[PDB]
């Protein structure tokens, strides 16, 4: 029921795209930017990662990695079901030009479709791990 | 050149005919030739003082004066993997920088050595080019980059639709909609207010753009989580729908209160969450809700100097809407006396800027028409840079210690910039904290790191090196007049709010006379030196600009405006408008650059602001940077008033003649290619009004005459007759 | 006889007396079990009435003014008339110079107790109906009310003004005949806001309440796209749904630009108020919203001060003029309890239902509009009651829907019962059948004036004039002139009303209990100490069932309803004529079998007979039963064969049966078709059959002959 989005490449942690809306931010999206390091060739395919009160839900597809967070009470079967909608949307566009870039966030225009494809969750109409310990 | 020294009393003509060169630094060729672009980055002092008891001595200030985001003709941008900076003090690599080791660099800021990374390492872009953009990588940015947002707020009230601004603001927004900096990801809304706030919902889904009036003006909030600020693309059809019929909106409306702060803090909430760029519109003085101003009698010409805002509440918004990355660009159209002086304070603290047309109105007052319609054509197609942040970077030893312009300065000299836009000039002061005497070379490095209106975290830097002095003569040498001039009518202006306006105008009088007197006592006459022989000049063009003239009919805003001019603009802009630039044409000569293929161009010889430089003959074109004004004579020749006004005799000339006629005449041939080689040196179109005849009720080509007598300020020659009595005292 | 002396007043005075012969004496009217009181409808319908365009004769007399009726005495020959009320004696009209004894005034026929009079002297003022939209529901619950609410505007007369009012978690203001732009005033709907206020922020006919006849192709197209309320609503939370506020803005609206008209606030909501003042309950779903077991616990925190934010506005609307109804259609609670007193105090209606896509409610709604043979909707407005008593009446009070006026004067009695201490009631809303109770008190004839001034929907101010008189008790024969009048279906209504009033204002059956015990005592007949010798008239042997009803009936026993439900019920109960409170009360019971026609039956479930189909009538639903052996042949698809076509006539004579009166009611019944299994039968079972009808009569008839 609320929102922070961000897809990055697994390799070096270099960001790809990313989705926030505050009307906090600092704290949360820093975390993120530590667990995109910690991933690696190792790191598990689908994870599901609780920050207190908060859960992160990523996937790992084509070296790219896309990471939703949102605050425990959120459903996380549908969370994993919209970042379906985002790997696959984002594969066909850029897929093809993910391990070529070196600029941060190069495709940041792919924000268009983020928030929308959001819109069609937060409105009704894997592992197990605490963040603490992956960082 | 010259180390000469001038009598301004027998003289009196020392003004070239050739346009002022800045002073090139006194540095060996190898290191002037890649030194930036003065009207880049510049100072006062190009021959730094090696103590702060030689600074004092010459009673100049030592200061920069900067233009960072300047349009370029060539930018180099480096795309590095990583960036080289000194491990110690962050100074970005720089062109003035001494390799040792071919591994190891000395930074010419801390003189602390650090190692070039494995990534002739002397030659490379960064190292030869004092002026350079880069890549930043993901490490300097606290968030994603921002879209390019656009909030455009109107006033709409009685008066506010009287002066019919809305109709060009919205038909210039239309003719450049397209063109405004950004990509897909572009956001704009819109807002209007009277004595409520209205916002304006946009969605595809519905036939008409939606009205939200929020009436509770001591508790504002946004009616709406979405389709308020709109992505353009998208729904651009809905926003030029809008466009179209905001002007028709509050023809027959009867509210003559304004609630320009609830609906500055509504705006402020709205692009609180992403920043962006807000454009204020406002007729009149805001009476209703918070930010309410009272009243004020204008001043007269009988009144002394006898200038600070009323209340601390838009300074204090501006300060949120820089933490938001918001900037608050305003624009006064007032009839009436509106307090400037706490309005301005929104686009102050924001890093916006202000405009202002004075009485306003679309049927009454053509040239503020015409200069809103190009006004607006830069300010909405000029290029943007969001969320930015400048620092100012010098050698160790040297400190600044006061900012000028419109940003807000944070912890440890951070400037915030949550827009920065190009036409932007600010300025600094410095003080030598502690002696160079181990060093020749001093450097000051400016980086800006910015937002595109791509989303592309970008730094762009300039690189400034200046040798080290010790001896009084050679600060006098190397003196920048027109820099301290700049710098000196920044540090009245800060007076005059501390102080008074007097205090402004006799500090800016006694800088002539300290700074000459300690030139007299280091040497019968007025003597000076030669990069100090229009010093006097241009201080007394100071004191007859519009900020700190005393006896004139000046109203408030007007001075305020002027003030903020004085903040914001570039040097090479001041200079323009406070000693204009005098030609005759009235029979322009092949003696100019008849080079750039097919065109002419001539170079009409410089002339002094004095009417007895005019003649009642000719006709002559004056550059007063904004507008060029073309004094006709009463008793022109025949020639000119047919071959380039395309009019038989001086009774049939226009009144309010807007332009030049593009006659088919060598001589109208002539007289738009001159004028053609001037405008495109700049960046908001000067308009030219040829209309000033003999009694035509716009003889204010008069008051530029600076030289000249009235019985409110002194001539020029009574001005270096003041002067003289207090160097010899 | 006396039981068509019931029938032909109550058809011609729309009143129904519980006595028809009153006591003569101080000790007998102090000992009276049954207050002497009346079921008045003021608007009753009637067959053959002529309006009568003329201002009312009114006494001479500065504290009297009664209206001239068929109880004064005329003499024809002076041109005068002596008053019934306070025998002061008038000068005829100039008008009525002329009237003759062959042709006399209408106002004087008996026929013509009940007179109407259409005073035509101002300019009219059309009717207002603002609509307040809750947009805090499922598209296909919001597009079924914007598609019965489109079929309002259909109905309203072009005169009309109308306007529109959303909200979910603010509140619009829409200002309609915007050209190109729609726009509408937003308000936070956590703040309460005064009428002076909203007046001030908003700057015949206004910006917002404009005549249908040129704004409704531009409400068309607004009410047609109205989507849901933009604000998500997290999981596991309720919508926020600022009811409280939109309905104070509204009332706010009406009061600083119509007030003393006509009008009618209509609020949709689709579920309860979750924010600001009237915040019925928290927003968050793991909480429920409070039932009556949470009230008696005091587990519900938001319901008291709820109401009092709900009945400031009932008594804001009232005392402006302004009618309230609530279309309430959701899943869950809504919130009517809190709310109820704005409907309740005006003449507003109350509608109940899971959802606006139903066919219940849509044919609910557009009953709200039914025209008569003029095409003239068949509501008034801005009504005043006063009535007028003879020397010895005085008035205990009011029970149904209005407001006290609070005129005093010598026909108040200082003994109140309700809404008291005045002659005069204001109902902001009434319809043909809007019943009130007025209770009286005794301090030749008696005679009692109703005058009922109200604005017709048409925009005519009329006035329905109604004298009636009832014989007083000749002394010698008191007790038993008056044991003859008693009216036991009036009574048994009257007090049913005096009981739910208590219990909603708090033991109500200790006192329910003591009163029919008492009545036994006086007007039964019986040997001390022996129950079996108890017997009552023709007169009241009714009346102890209708109080076995009445003491089990939701009105009473609130518990296995939700709070909402029980104020449905008491809201349509407290309006209501005596044939229809009679059926909420006892439930009517028909039979249908192949062994003769359809029939009434008893309550009891002695007559759910396998072989039988029944037809129960409870005024909130239509139920029809399918026995054992009933099921079986039905089950067995044997209705289709040919063979059998007596079988098709038992199945769907009740179903036809039903369709009749299940049209004419107002609150559409729920209908339902059940069997023996089926779980729908529940309703049956518990309207049928202390304990039971024979162990409560033997009961009563114990305590009746013992210790008084
Ligand atoms: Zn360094
Ligand atoms: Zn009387």
């Amino acid at each position: 029921m609320v929102l922070l989005t961000m897809i990055a490449r697994v390799a070096d942690g270099l960001p790809l795209a990313a989705s926030m809306q505050e009307d906090d931010l600092q704290q949360y999206q820093s975390q993120a930017k530590q667990l995109f390091r910690k991933l690696n060739e190792q790191s598990p395919t689908r994870c599901t990662l609780e920050a207190g009160a908060m859960t992160f839900h990523y996937i790992i597809e084509q070296g790219v990695c896309y990471l939703v967070l949102c605050e425990a009470a959120f459903p996380k079967k549908l969370a994993f079901a919209y970042l379906e909608d985002l790997h696959s949307e984002f594969d066909e566009q850029h897929g093809k030009k993910v391990p070529t870039v070196s600029r941060p966030y190069s495709f940041i225009e792919f924000d268009t479709f983020i928030q929308k494809t959001k819109k069609l969750y937060i409105d009704s109409r894997i592992m197990v791990a605490n963040i603490e310990e992956v960082l | 050149e010259g180390l000469r020294v001038v009598n301004l009393l027998q003289e009196r003509n020392m003004l070239p005919s050739t346009p002022l060169k800045p002073p090139v630094p006194n540095l060996h060729e190898d290191i002037q030739k890649l030194n930036c672009n003065p009207e880049l980055f510049r100072c006062t002092l190009t021959s730094i003082p090696q103590t702060q008891a030689l600074l004092n001595k010459a009673k100049l200030p030592l200061g920069l004066l900067l233009h960072p985001f300047k349009d370029l003709v060539q930018l180099p941008v480096v795309t590095s993997s990583t960036i080289v900076r000194c491990r110690s003090c962050r100074t970005y690599i720089n062109p003035f920088v001494s390799f040792l080791d071919q591994r190891r660099w000395k930074c010419n800021l801390c003189y602390r050595v650090n190692d070039v990374p494995e990534e002739e390492p002397h030659r490379r872009p960064e190292v030869q080019n004092a002026t350079i953009e880069f890549m930043a990588p993901s490490e300097y940015m606290l968030r994603p980059p921002q879209p390019p947002v656009y909030l455009f707020v109107f006033d709409v009230s009685h008066n506010a639709v009287e002066t019919g601004y809305l109709n060009s603001v919205c038909q210039s927004l239309l003719d450049n909609l397209d063109l405004l900096p950004g990509n897909t990801r572009t956001k704009i809304g819109f807002i209007t207010f009277d004595s409520t706030i209205h916002f304006y919902g946009l969605q595809e889904s519905l036939s008409q753009p939606q009205m939200l009036i929020v009436s509770d003006i001591e508790d504002v909030f946004i009616p709406m989580p979405e389709n308020l600020l709109v992505n353009l693309n998208e729904s651009k059809e809905l926003v030029q729908d809008l466009l179209k019929t905001l002007p028709q909106m509050f023809t027959k409306t009867l509210e003559t209160q304004s609630a320009l702060g609830p609906a500055l803090q509504a705006a402020f909430k709205l692009m609180s969450p992403t920043g962006g760029r807000m454009s204020v519109f406002q007729t009149q003085l805001p009476t209703l809700g918070v930010g309410a101003l009272k009243p004020r009698e204008e001043p007269n010409h009988r009144s002394s100097a006898k200038m600070t805002p009323s209340t601390d509440f838009y300074k204090k918004l501006a300060l949120d809407c820089s933490g938001q990355q918001v900037a608050v660009d305003l624009f006064l159209l007032s009839g009436q006396y509106s307090d400037l002086a706490s309005l301005g304070c929104i686009s102050r603290y924001s890093a916006g800027s202000v405009y202002y047309y004075p009485s306003y109105h679309h049927q009454h007052n053509p040239v503020q028409v015409q200069k809103l319609q190009k006004e607006l054509q830069r300010y909405l197609t000029r290029k943007i840079g969001f969320e930015a942040v400048m620092r100012i970077r010098c050698t160790k030893g040297l400190s600044i210690h006061t900012f000028h312009g419109n940003f807000f300065v944070r912890s440890t000299d951070l400037l915030s910039l949550p827009n920065v836009n190009p036409d932007a000039g600010y300025a600094v002061q410095m003080s030598v904290e502690e002696s160079l005497t181990d060093t020749q070379l001093v450097s000051f490095q400016s980086a800006l790191l910015y937002t595109s209106s791509k989303g592309e975290r970008r730094i762009r830097v300039h690189t400034l090196c200046l040798p080290v002095v010790s001896t009084l003569n050679d600060v006098f040498l190397g003196a920048d007049v027109q820099a301290i001039s700049g710098l000196l009518a920044n540090m009245a202006v800060d007076r005059s709010m501390t102080a008074s306006l007097s205090d402004a105008r006799d500090a800016l009088v006694n800088a002539v006379i300290d700074s000459l007197s300690a030139y007299r006592s280091s040497v019968p006459g007025l003597m000076v030196p030669f990069s100090l022989r229009l010093f006097p000049l241009f201080v007394l063009a100071l004191l007859k600009q519009k900020s700190f003239q005393t006896g004139t009919n000046a109203r408030l805003d007007e001075r305020i405006f002027a003030m903020c001019q004085v903040k914001n603009q570039p040097l090479v802009y001041l200079m323009l408008t406070t000693h204009p630039s005098l030609y005759r044409v009235d029979n322009l000569s092949d003696e100019g650059a008849l080079n750039i293929s097919d065109r002419t161009i001539p170079q009409p010889p410089i002339l002094q602001l004095s009417v007895e430089k005019l003649s009642r003959d000719g006709a002559f074109l004056m550059d007063a940077g904004s507008v060029l004004m073309l004094w006709v004579g009463k008793n022109c020749t025949q020639n000119f008033l047919s071959q380039v006004l395309g009019v038989q005799n001086y009774a049939s000339i226009p009144q309010p003649m807007t332009d030049l006629p593009e006659l088919d005449t060598p001589e109208s041939a002539r007289i738009i290619a001159f004028i053609s080689w001037l405008r495109e040196q700049r960046p908001f179109f000067p308009i030219l009004y040829v209309i000033a005849d003999e009694s035509p009720m716009k003889a204010n080509f008069l008051q530029n005459m600076i030289e000249d007598r009235t019985e409110s300020a002194l001539s020029y020659y009574e001005f270096l007759l003041h002067i003289q009595q207090q160097v010899n005292k | 006889t006396y039981l068509e002396f019931i029938q032909q007043n109550e058809e011609r005075d729309g009143v129904r007396f519980s006595w028809n012969v009153w006591p003569s004496s101080r000790l007998e009217a102090t000992r009276m079990v049954v207050p002497v009181a009346a079921l008045f409808t003021p608007l009753k319908e009637r067959p053959d009435l002529p309006p009568i365009q003329y201002e009312p004769v009114l006494c001479s007399r500065t504290t009297c003014r009664a209206v001239l009726n068929p109880l004064c005495q005329v003499d024809y020959r002076a041109k005068l008339w002596a008053c019934n009320f306070c025998y002061q004696r008038n000068q005829f009209p100039p008008s009525y110079a002329g009237i003759s004894e062959l042709n006399q005034p209408a106002e004087l026929l008996p026929q013509f107790s009940s007179i109407e009079y259409v005073v035509l002297r101002g300019p009219q003022m059309p009717l207002i109906f603002l609509y307040v939209v809750d947009t805090c529901m499922e598209d296909e619950d919001l597009q079924a009310l914007k598609e019965s609410m489109q079929m309002s505007l259909s109905l309203l007369p072009p005169t009309a003004l109308v306007g529109l009012i959303t909200f979910g978690r603010m509140v619009q203001v829409h200002e309609l005949g915007c050209e190109g732009i729609s726009k509408s005033y937003v308000f936070r709907g956590t703040k309460d806001l005064s009428a002076k206020q909203l007046q001030e922020m908003l700057g015949p006919s206004n910006r917002f309440l404009q005549p249908v006849q040129k704004i409704d192709m531009n409400l068309t197209d607004l009410l047609g796209e109205l989507q849901r309320d933009p604000w998500p609503v997290p999981q596991g939370k309720r919508p926020l749904r600022s009811s409280g506020v939109a309905l104070s803005i509204a009332v706010g609206l009406l009061e600083c630009t119509f007030p003393n008209t006509g009008a009618r606030i209509m609020m949709f909501i689709g579920g309860p108020a979750t924010q600001g003042p009237g915040m019925v309950v928290g927003d968050e779903l793991k909480t429920p919203i409070r039932s009556w077991h949470d009230i008696d616990k005091d587990n519900a925190k938001y319901v008291k001060k709820g109401t009092k934010h709900f009945e400031a506005l009932a008594n804001r609307a009232a005392t402006t003029g302004h009618v309230i109804d609530i279309y309430a259609c959701a899943l869950d609670q809504t919130g009517l309890l809190e709310m109820k007193c704005c409907p309740n105090l005006t003449g507003g209606y109350m509608v109940m239902g899971d959802s606006f896509n139903t066919s219940l409610f849509k044919q609910t709604f557009q009953r709200v509009f039914t025209k008569d043979m003029h095409g003239q909707f068949k509501m008034g407005f801005g009504g005043t009651l006063e009535i007028k008593t003879s020397r010895e009446i005085k008035i205990s009070g009011a029970i149904g829907p209005c407001v006290s006026l609070n005129s005093k004067g010598p026909c108040v009695s200082e003994n109140e019962i309700g809404t008291g201490g005045t002659c005069q009631w204001k109902i902001c809303g009434l319809s043909p059948t809007t019943t009130l109770a007025i209770y009286f008190e005794v301090v030749g004839r008696g005679a009692i004036q109703f005058v009922t001034q109200y604005q017709h929907s048409s925009g005519q101010r009329r006035i329905r004039v109604t004298t009636i008189a009832r014989n007083w008790a000749d002394a010698q024969t008191q007790i038993q002139n008056i044991a003859a009048s008693f009216d036991q279906e009036a009574a048994a209504i009257l007090m049913a009303r005096l009981a739910i009033y208590r219990a909603e204002t708090e033991d109500v059956l200790r006192w329910l209990d003591r009163q029919l015990i008492r009545l036994c005592q006086k007007f039964g007949e019986y040997h001390k100490d022996d129950p079996s010798s108890f017997r009552f008239s023709e007169t009241f042997s009714l009346y102890p069932q209708f109080m076995f009803h009445l003491r089990r009936s939701s009105f009473l026993q609130v518990f296995n309803n939700s709070p909402d439900e029980s104020s449905y019920y008491r809201h349509h109960f407290m309006r209501q004529d005596l044939t229809q409170s009679l059926i909420m009360i006892q439930p009517i019971l028909y039979a249908y079998s192949f062994s003769g026609p359809p029939e009434p039956v008893l309550l009891d479930s002695s007559s759910i007979l396998a072989d039988r189909i029944l037809l129960m009538d409870t005024f909130f639903q239509i139920l029809i039963y399918h026995g054992e052996t009933i099921a079986q042949w039905r089950k067995s698809g044997y209705q289709d064969m040919p063979e059998y076509e007596n079988f098709r006539h038992l199945l769907q004579a009740p179903v036809d049966d039903a369709q009749e009166i299940l049209h004419s009611r107002f609150p559409m019944p729920r209908y339902i078709d059940t069997e023996h299994g089926g779980s729908q039968a529940r309703f049956l079972l518990s309207k049928v059959n202390d304990v039971s009808l024979q162990v409560f009569m033997d009961h009563l008839k114990k305590l009746a002959v013992s210790s008084a």
